[PDB]
């Protein structure tokens, strides 16, 4: 009944969903081991075993044994069924070839088997939430091995995807443009929706709105935790118009290949600001389309706004939305698309945005996850492609990528298929006449 | 789990590694006997990387102590942390190699290499999933350059899938205390380009600069230098033992760090080095740590990076820090000095964070770089070699044990092939 | 000059240790953000019982309080304005006989929702 | 619903606001933090939940100091971070750095916070700006601000209240320079710009209220009561009311003579009022009293294009009309010939307030006397020649021309303010 | 966050700036090392301008001490407040200068130049807003003259939008303790005028002459002179450490003051300089501190205000006061004396008041004026120059060095152009 498996793969995705599974333990009464001292609601994320223990549905993978081990030597060891927490034996070493053709062709079986077990324990499987990277070896190569093998098995069932994309210039890897382009060669054809974020824009988002300077990767992950808790808000606690995983996969994706939406959170706020600001439905809706709150660090002013979906959480009076979402259309600075006049989707849950203790997101009574399929991401792809042309022209960082079981010709294939995505995203920039 | 077989070789190498096991045993909480007595439990969860398991709950090092000269191993076992090593790992012969590459490679050194392979193969095949063999060797002589590269070319064919960390003491420019010093290096770089994957090269001269001037020790003894090089050895394999945020190990710090196969001669550097008078005024925070990394006065190789460009740079940080400040500030030290970096690689950094700070330090970060400025160390040895070889000087020791002048010529030819390789991808 | 360069640094460093007075007290500014770094949620490295400062709560609260309570004088411009913010006598802000406030009536309550 | 986004650029604005917002709070009832221990507040305040009655003023200056004093005062809770906007290094009395350099790295932000505060409002009716006319912030920045406002708020009021570069007392040497360039800009925008030079107020404080210590605090308080009165009809209610728009098309004569002169009526002190009256007339007569005027310019040397009286208190409309008559039966008081009528007069019962500490004591009545005198030419002429004398020998000009403004700008302004004088006497010429 | 870097340059600064870093310390509330014994929150609210927060409070200053002779900073270090400075910004060369501008700007300058600009570069990078590089030299000597003008000329070539406030002792007639004193002004003023923004001038003579009327002290050491000159430079930059009701930073006290890009030699002064038998019989209000600020008896530069014409004057006040009382006092000065004010600038003042007052003083004020009578000083060193240049005086040290004579001809020429430009605007 309304269930989904969350495969948190890669060293990025395990710590992305590190605070997500903490956050689902705050919404439901799940304790740090799993007990309540309720109802149907704890079904999409946690299971139920016997006594009253709620085993989650997570397939935490890291091909190196360093970070998952702290999940299984930490203060939530009892919570996760220890089969779920799966490590490897040695890393992927920022190598698409290592994470996909050698180290990983070993962890593949056990990982796939775990999903068969977590799926045959469900009756309402509606989608696969996979959280990975695009730059690291596990988050580019091993998640590609999952995405391709998930298709011959379970199949056309939705495969929603959250990942931290290569930031424009502010980057913590070197060879990361090599891994990202090869990922898209094996993620365009399989991932139904591939909801995007990077690291950069969130630092700014908790630099001006939250005045918490010098943010770390745990602040940077809890905000993604509130993103996924409002996207999966309707496979849970009830309310007004409710959106399942299939909704986003017909209303946020124009054409087959063009399936890279952009996710923003509206109520990015601290304790002192929220005391001095009544976040009504009006301004919470406008703040989404402001071009510094996009979590991708692009200029949406440059691009079209093809497909858009606005989620809601809390005291959201229906009327307010229609009015608010209309103001957004009238404004000509919010530039739109005439090959789809409609453009917009609404969804309202009644569960208020939960607040994680030891956090900085103040308790707010309303929230928006503004999922936008804009084409301003083609500019981010264009800066990720010339970032690769001036390296492959003189064959830098190739010797690790080829000795490890990957044909040299895949660099050309990934290159020319990625330039197709640029042309496809420009064919959907031309006004129809 | 993921372990390292440590490989003290040569007269010098025993003394660096002795200080390596002085700093690691403090970081891992180990007694000078082996009985763990520490505060946290993080220093047991990956204790198996460097230290093995013995009965009585005592941790023995995975260290192979080899030197042709017996005057070092009695010394490392007559010091502070000496009664930890497994006593048959000491694999001494009894003959001085006379700083002769011929003696330590093609002659009497070969007697000891088959015995030291047996010690290594015992400690390498009795372990879960090895990554490689960190080496501290001594390119000024025969127990170093000789026993080193022969061992190194007799590990890369039995185990040809493993990291080959090769922390080297290359000949310092003006600092020189061996008269046949330039021969031993220039005959060894050939056998150190086609086997090793990460040759972090040090000179004594800059370590004399960072100790006497930067850190301001009054009387810099040689043992003070070995604590500095232990930092860049401990801090390069520290996400691999101690936990935290975004990690880095030897293969990570190779793939983003080796542009082309013969481009692995790196150059180290620590960061939170202070003095007595300037420990208490300098505010230890991420801003100050980034600058001393790139400053030429704190740099364990005889080269300002000014005459050249970094092909790639890594930084493996160590401490409780944020992560905006980690890479936004080094983006600042990537764009403010555009000529000092390559343009054919747009972003040039691997970062890392370990949560656990050093012993008595709030943060630290060892810095490794593949600068173009390695070529000057390799220019000067060649210049020193040409003045040597021009009239067949110091050669009757280097020819009476099996070595021909035809092999000498090859050594220089691949030697100045490397300075061309670090010049073809210079300014261009 | 290298043999001379060592001793000129030797002489300077010896005077540094003869005359150096160590730090003694941890002061901490209450009126500057010390920029705390967040904790990993699933971690026994970080989620332990480390005690907090009893005084730093008092120094932050004293930094908060009010200028009316911090200083028994009117130091700097801006503190004398709003210094005595009480009404002189009770205003009786409830009677229409002397006070002439507004109330928006039922349409004017609602009509703002049409334009908003 | 009849609201006014306040804006305070420069030390002058912020500080006078610190004395203007104390008034707003005390008057309505809000305690000094934003916690009401009525719907008037809905015009100068936004009740964000509980009782946090948040204000509405984008305080802006290119230096910390001033703004920080409020961000840590007995009113630090009465706002928001993005409303007390601060800046880096000052423009340093250089119209250039405030309109061509430093300021340009702060304008986009200030503009956005007004947009936000505009979206919230139901019906905007005046962006009351507060500049100082003579610095880089309260003149150069105010230029870029008012300018941009006339590209987004388009046809909307922007009534301003500045401190005129006073004749004698002048704590600045590039003081004349900024004024001319600024006036040039604040002419194709400002719907009406009241001015109150420090000199006159420093003087009216000497006798009326007998304060023998005029400071930059007591002065700003009286400037506050002016804005209070101007916007009391769009706050409380009584009899004939005057919305901001009416001020303009009932005072501003032609599309440029928008520079009134205001003078609070009962500026008496405390013990003196125990020996005085407040006759609805007496105050109106004493309003025209040559000295009581709060801008340096005896109106004798000119006429009264269009006065606009705003009253407050127990003012029986009967006595009001009697007063405006008994003052028209006086030759001295002289109006223009092209306009008979008289003055647009209004009454708001809500009696005046009493910020504790200020001299202005409780007075049953209060007649703010705004007036478009045709004599301001006097003051204007002075600055034109002050600028002239200096611009002649290119004095203190290198610093401006090396920070953006071209030499041409100084000239354009010189002739613009000269033309101004011509369109200030031509309108006085007895229509023939 | 608008910050100032201090730039010590020799005996006539080391001991003057020592008192500077003692006056600001005793007012911002610090102690020998760093411990804040202050008594108010406002006292600390702007320390970011002058000091830098070290590890755990205990601030450290933005000064760099620059001198060629070693023993001039040993007096600073051994002094009561000498521990404050960073022990690695005590940058010094080895050989003495011998009061030679050539030996301080050309020969042994360049060694202690790339080292000095490194500390200046690092201290400038750690800044939020940078609008000041306040320097304390003396023209008359050779180190301060030689280093100063040379150090001025390269900050302007590196950081050219900054207020260069350079306090300096000038060569002056009645006390003259250097004999090449005329040589070390004309070469100095030549470089000083065209690369600086603010150059508050003092001489020993008037500063001595202040002592033997005003304070009527029996015997001075230079220490009281340093206190009497460091009190000005605290008052000029009080709008940047303390708030008030009319604020004015350094760019405010130059662009609103200096008329043309040459006329930046201003004239300091302190108002309540009342003696030891007359403080009891004198009031404190702006009128009484108008006699003792506008008098030549509390003027400091060299000259008499009633020998030229004031071109632009300011007075940054400090204390709790009213202010018709500042402005009527200012207005009556300008109207009762309208013969010594340039008539082509109608209003001649810029007062600025900072409520936070001086310690131990109800109210204080700092007077600064651009009097034309600076001509009395600058012509006097030129006539002493012309008695030297004609007969080939103490010049072979200069010429034998490498200094050509033409650069000495450039010295009187630019000043004779300067002294003409300062009397031209007097006539107008
Ligand atoms: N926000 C956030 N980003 C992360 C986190 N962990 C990793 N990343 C991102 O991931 C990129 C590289 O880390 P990973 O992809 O996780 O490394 P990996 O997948 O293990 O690759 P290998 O170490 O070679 O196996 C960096 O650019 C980070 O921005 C995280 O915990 N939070
Ligand atoms: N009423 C009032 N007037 C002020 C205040 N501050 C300055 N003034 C007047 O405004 C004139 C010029 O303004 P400034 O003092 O330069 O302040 P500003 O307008 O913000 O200009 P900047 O200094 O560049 O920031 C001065 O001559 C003062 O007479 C104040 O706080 N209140
Ligand atoms: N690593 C290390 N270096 C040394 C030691 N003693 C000297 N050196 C340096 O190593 C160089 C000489 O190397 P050498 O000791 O002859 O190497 P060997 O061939 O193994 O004996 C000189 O430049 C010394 O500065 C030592 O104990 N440890
Ligand atoms: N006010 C003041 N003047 C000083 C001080 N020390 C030296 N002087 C003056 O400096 C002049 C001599 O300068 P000199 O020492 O040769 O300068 P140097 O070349 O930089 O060392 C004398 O006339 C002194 O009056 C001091 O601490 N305070
Ligand atoms: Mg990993
Ligand atoms: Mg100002």
């Amino acid at each position: 009944m309304r269930e989904c498996i969350s495969v948190h793969v890669g060293q990025a995705g395990v710590q992305i969903g590190n605070a997500c599974w903490e956050l689902y333990c705050l919404e439901h009464g799940i304790q740090p081991d799993g007990q309540m001292p309720g109802d149907d609601s704890f079904n999409t994320f946690f299971s139920e075993t016997g006594a009253g223990k709620h085993v989650p549905r997570a397939v935490f993978v890291d091909l190196e044994p360093t970070v998952i081990d702290e999940v299984r030597t930490g203060t939530y060891r009892q919570l996760f069924h220890p089969e779920q927490l799966i490590t490897g034996k040695e890393d992927a070493a920022n190598n698409y070839a290592r994470g996909h053709y050698t180290i990983g062709k070993e962890l593949i079986d056990l990982v796939l088997d775990r999903i068969r077990k977590l799926a045959d324990q469900c009756t309402g499987l509606q989608g696969f939430l996979i959280f990975h990277s695009f730059g690291g070896g596990t988050g580019s190569g091993f998640t590609s091995l999952l995405m391709e093998r998930l298709s011959v098995d379970y199949g056309k069932k939705s495969k929603l995807e959250f990942s931290i994309y290569p930031a424009p210039q502010v980057s913590t890897a070197v060879v990361e443009p090599y891994n990202s382009i090869l990922t898209t060669h094996t993620t365009l054809e399989h991932s139904d929706c591939a909801f995007m974020v990077d690291n950069e824009a969130i630092y700014d988002i908790c630099r001006r709105n939250l005045d918490i300077e010098r943010p770390t990767y745990t602040n940077l992950n809890r905000l993604i935790g509130q993103i996924v808790s409002s996207i999966t808000a309707s496979l849970r606690f009830d309310g007004a118009l409710n959106v399942d995983l299939t909704e986003f996969q017909t209303n946020l994706v124009p054409y087959p290949r063009i399936h890279f939406p952009l996710a923003t959170y509206a109520p990015v706020i601290s304790a002192e600001k929220a005391y001095h600001e009544q976040l009504s439905v009006a301004e919470i809706t406008n703040a989404c389309f402001e071009p510094a709150n996009q979590m991708v660090k692009c200029d949406p002013r440059h691009g079209k706004y093809m497909a858009c979906c606005l989620l809601y959480r809390g005291d959201v009076v229906p009327k307010d939305v229609n009015a608010a979402i209309a103001t957004i259309k009238t404004k000509r600075t919010i530039q739109f698309v005439d090959w789809c006049p409609t453009g917009f989707k609404v969804g309202i849950n009644y569960q208020p945005p939960t607040v994680v203790p030891g956090g900085d997101l103040a308790k707010v009574q309303r929230a928006v996850c503004m999922l936008s399929n804009t084409t301003a991401i083609a500019e981010a792809w264009a800066r990720l492609d010339h970032k690769f042309d001036l390296m492959y022209a003189k064959r830098a960082f190739v010797h690790w990528y080829v000795g490890e079981g990957m044909e040299e010709g895949e660099f050309s294939e990934a290159r020319e298929d990625m330039a197709a995505l640029e042309k496809d995203y420009e064919e959907v920039g031309m006004d129809s006449v | 789990m993921r372990e390292i077989v440590h490989l003290q070789a040569g007269q010098c190498g025993n003394q660096i590694g002795a200080k390596f096991w002085e700093v690691i045993s403090d970081e891992h909480g180990i007694d000078p006997t082996g009985t763990y007595h520490g505060d946290s439990d993080l220093q047991l969860e990956r204790i198996n990387v460097y230290y093995n398991e013995a009965t009585g709950g005592k941790y023995v090092p995975r260290a192979v102590l080899v030197d042709l000269e017996p005057g070092t191993m009695d010394s490392v076992r007559s010091g502070p942390f000496g009664q930890i090593f497994r006593p048959d790992n000491f694999v001494f012969g009894q003959s001085g190699a006379g700083n002769n590459w011929a003696k330590g490679h093609y002659t009497e050194g070969a007697e000891l290499v088959d015995s030291v392979l047996d010690v290594v193969r015992k400690e390498a095949e009795s372990c879960d999933c090895l990554q490689g063999f960190q080496l501290t060797h001594s390119l000024g002589g025969g127990t170093g350059s000789g026993m080193g590269t022969l061992l190194i070319s007799k590990i890369r064919e039995e185990y040809p899938d493993r990291i080959m960390n090769t922390f080297s003491v290359v000949p310092s420019p003006k600092v020189s205390d061996t008269v046949v010093e330039p021969y031993n290096a220039t005959l060894s770089v050939h056998q150190l380009v086609e086997n090793t994957d990460e040759t972090y090269c040090i000179d004594n001269e800059a370590l004399y600069d960072i100790c006497f001037r930067t850190l301001k020790l009054t009387t810099p003894t040689y043992g003070d230098l070995n604590h500095l090089v232990s930092a860049t050895m401990s801090g390069v394999t520290t996400c691999l033992r101690f936990p935290g945020q975004l990690n880095a190990d030897l293969r990570k710090l190779a793939v983003n760090m080796v542009p082309f196969p013969r481009l692995h001669f790196f150059m180290p550097g620590f960061a939170p080095l202070t003095s007595r008078g300037s420990q208490q005024y300098r505010a230890l925070t991420v801003p100050e740590l980034t600058q001393q990394m790139f400053d030429a006065k704190n740099m364990m190789a005889a080269c300002d990076p000014r005459h050249g460009r970094y092909l790639t740079v890594a930084a493996v940080f160590r401490g409780r820090m944020s992560m905006k400040e980690v890479d936004e500030q080094m983006l600042n030290v990537q764009n403010k000095n555009s000529s000092y970096f390559v343009e054919w690689i747009p972003n040039n950094v691997k970062t890392a964070v370990c949560d656990i700070p050093p012993r008595g330090l709030k943060m630290s970060a060892t810095f490794i770089g593949n600068s173009t400025a390695i070529q000057e160390l390799f220019k000067r040895i060649s210049e020193q070699f040409t003045a040597m070889f021009r009239r067949k000087a110091f050669l009757h020791w280097y020819t009476g044990e099996g070595m021909d002048e035809m092999e000498f010529t090859e050594a220089e030819s691949n030697m100045n092939d490397l300075v061309s390789e670090y010049q073809q991808y210079q300014d261009a | 000059d290298e043999v001379h360069q060592n001793q000129i640094l030797r002489e300077l460093y010896l005077k540094e240790l003869r005359t150096q007075k160590l730090y003694t007290q941890y002061h901490v500014n209450p009126l500057r953000k010390v920029h705390t770094i967040a904790r990993k949620p699933m971690s026994w490295h970080d989620n332990l019982e480390e005690p907090a400062d009893a005084r730093f709560l008092n120094l932050i609260h004293h930094a908060a309080q009010g200028p009316r309570k911090k200083y028994p004088e009117t130091q700097t411009e801006g503190q004398e304005i709003g210094w005595d913010s009480e009404p002189l006598v009770n205003p009786q802000r409830d009677d229409r006989r002397l006070n002439h406030f507004r109330v928006y009536k039922d349409i004017t309550l609602y009509k703002a929702k049409m334009w908003s």
